[PDB]
């Protein structure tokens, strides 16, 4: 329920990174968090219970910042409406496959945002727009973390990454969507595309990721379908780190976890966002700058304990 | 086709892409001929600097946007036939992997849906970089060219309404 956000253009000409932090963005149907049997054990299975959730997001735009900003402004609204609708449908199923439902709600949310970006569906601005938001070569990564009392649900689409610092060990809650992945290469080549090593493995030799919002000039090879990971919260959990590759290209998961935990503990022993988590995010950002990153850097740190 | 028939050696690749545009040829050519402003229709160009007037041998310095395998390219004007609508450009520098890249773009009249329209053809010959195949190099260049001609079509058709 507590976070900090550090974000800088860095040594770059333009700023194409965006981030979002929306507390109480939606109410999560509890049937997405606990089985009907464990809730029925407490008698909390007849009506439609809901547990408020927070949403954090990092969006690394390319070819411009319009798509990243649009994801920041729209993803939480669409996801909130989708969860609201699914709440009126979980009670009609004897047993809830929670992981498949999370995958479906995040897939439909990301696909809706992508269709709004590309202009395949209309968007509300008292007025309606139907043209694409920007050119066909503009896109953005999207990593979102839904945090609630019981679970962290991660939806990833691109090469931005989120890491859970749990105990003495970092746990990656998202796998980068680089086109050299075996399953992603198999999908792209199965659709008739190519993954070419051209200053890195790239779709058609151009884009260094296989999934993103927008980038309609590279469809159907680049898709907006996210990978979702549902992880229950434990007392080992310390913090979450959501960042663009401006941090991950120069800082590893372990170094980021130890640095963030040490900075939070240091602020607490020595002494809306949280000041300690903000100190952690700022330290991570300036550490990525010090290591030599020339990229935009965005870091959200979510203190869990 | 006499303008897009390169003679590639085995260590190189050469190809061409075409695009039909619902706009008159002198408008499309009026866009393409601006050697100093490739951002007029190239979606990947962010900045372009050129000194002096446009003439055979002029050199433009191009900076491309993010999300690409390169950042800058130095390109020289090899040919500009205003009345034949022919533009030929050679890459002479930059931080990219397109060595000895030469392209020829021609603009031709054509009737599209009963209205005046344009056929744009852009061919190229380029050295295959070490580690890549011909199919990969031609596929990458064809992808960029297809994006450029699509954008040229959209800007040209938006300038008719
Ligand atoms: C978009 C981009 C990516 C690269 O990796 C090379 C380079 C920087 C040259 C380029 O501008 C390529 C431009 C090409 C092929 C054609 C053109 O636009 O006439
Ligand atoms: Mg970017
Ligand atoms: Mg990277
Ligand atoms: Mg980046």
């Amino acid at each position: 329920p507590v976070w900090g956000c550090a974000s800088t253009r860095g040594r770059s000409a333009e700023m194409e990174d965006a981030s979002a932090a929306v507390p109480r963005f939606a109410d999560v149907p509890v049937r997405l968090l606990a089985s009907r049997r464990d809730l029925d054990a407490l008698g909390l299975d007849a009506d439609a219970l809901r547990l408020p959730a927070h949403l954090f997001g990092v969006f690394d735009g390319h070819g411009g910042a319009e798509v990243a900003n649009y994801c920041r402004e729209r993803i939480h609204v669409v996801l909130s409406a989708a969860l609201a609708r699914l709440g009126k449908n979980l009670g009609e199923m004897g047993e809830v496959d929670m992981k498949e439902h999370w995958d479906d709600v995040f897939t439909k949310c990301f696909q809706r945002v992508d269709d709004e970006v590309s202009g395949r569906v209309t968007r509300v601005v008292g007025e309606v727009r139907s043209e694409p938001v920007t050119a066909e070569n503009v896109g953005s990564t999207a990593v979102v973390a839904l945090v609630c009392s019981s679970h962290v649900v991660v939806a990833n689409c691109g090469d931005s990454r989120i890491v859970l610092c749990r105990g003495k060990e970092p746990v990656a809650l998202s796998i980068d969507h680089k086109p050299d992945r075996k399953d992603e290469r198999a999908r792209i080549e199965a659709q008739g595309g190519k993954v070419i090593q051209w200053n890195g493995y790239r779709v058609s030799g151009i884009l260094a990721m296989s999934r993103s919002i927008g980038d309609r000039y590279l469809k159907p090879f680049v898709i907006p379908k996210p990978e979702v990971m549902v992880v229950p919260r434990a007392k080992d959990d310390d913090c979450l780190i959501l960042a663009s590759d401006g941090l991950w290209d120069v800082v590893s998961n372990e170094e980021a976890c130890k640095v963030a935990r040490r900075q939070i503990l240091l602020w607490h022993k020595n002494n809306s966002t949280d000041p300690a988590a903000q100190a952690a995010a700022d330290y991570l950002m300036r550490l990525a700058l010090k290591k030599g990153s020339e990229d935009n850097i965005t870091v959200i740190v979510v203190d869990l304990k | 086709r006499r303008f897009h028939r390169h003679e590639p050696r085995d260590h190189q690749c050469s190809s061409a892409v075409a695009k039909h545009i619902k706009a008159p040829v002198h408008l499309v050519w009026s866009l393409v001929r601006r050697f100093d402003q490739p951002q007029l229709f190239k979606p990947f160009v962010s900045r372009c600097e050129m000194k002096g007037n446009i003439e055979i041998g002029s050199v433009r310095e191009v900076n491309v946007k993010s999300g690409l395998p390169a950042t800058r390219s130095t390109e020289r004007l090899e040919l500009l036939d205003d009345n034949e609508h022919i533009l030929s450009v050679r890459f002479v520098g930059g931080d990219h992997r397109l060595k000895n890249y030469s392209s020829i773009l021609t603009v031709h009249p054509e009737v599209i849906d009963g209205r005046p329209g344009t056929l744009v053809i852009e061919s190229f010959v380029v050295d295959v970089p070490e580690g890549n195949t011909k199919d990969e190099t031609c596929y990458f260049v064809e992808a960029l060219l297809k994006c450029n001609l699509k954008s040229l079509a959209e800007v040209s058709e938006r300038l008719v309404v």
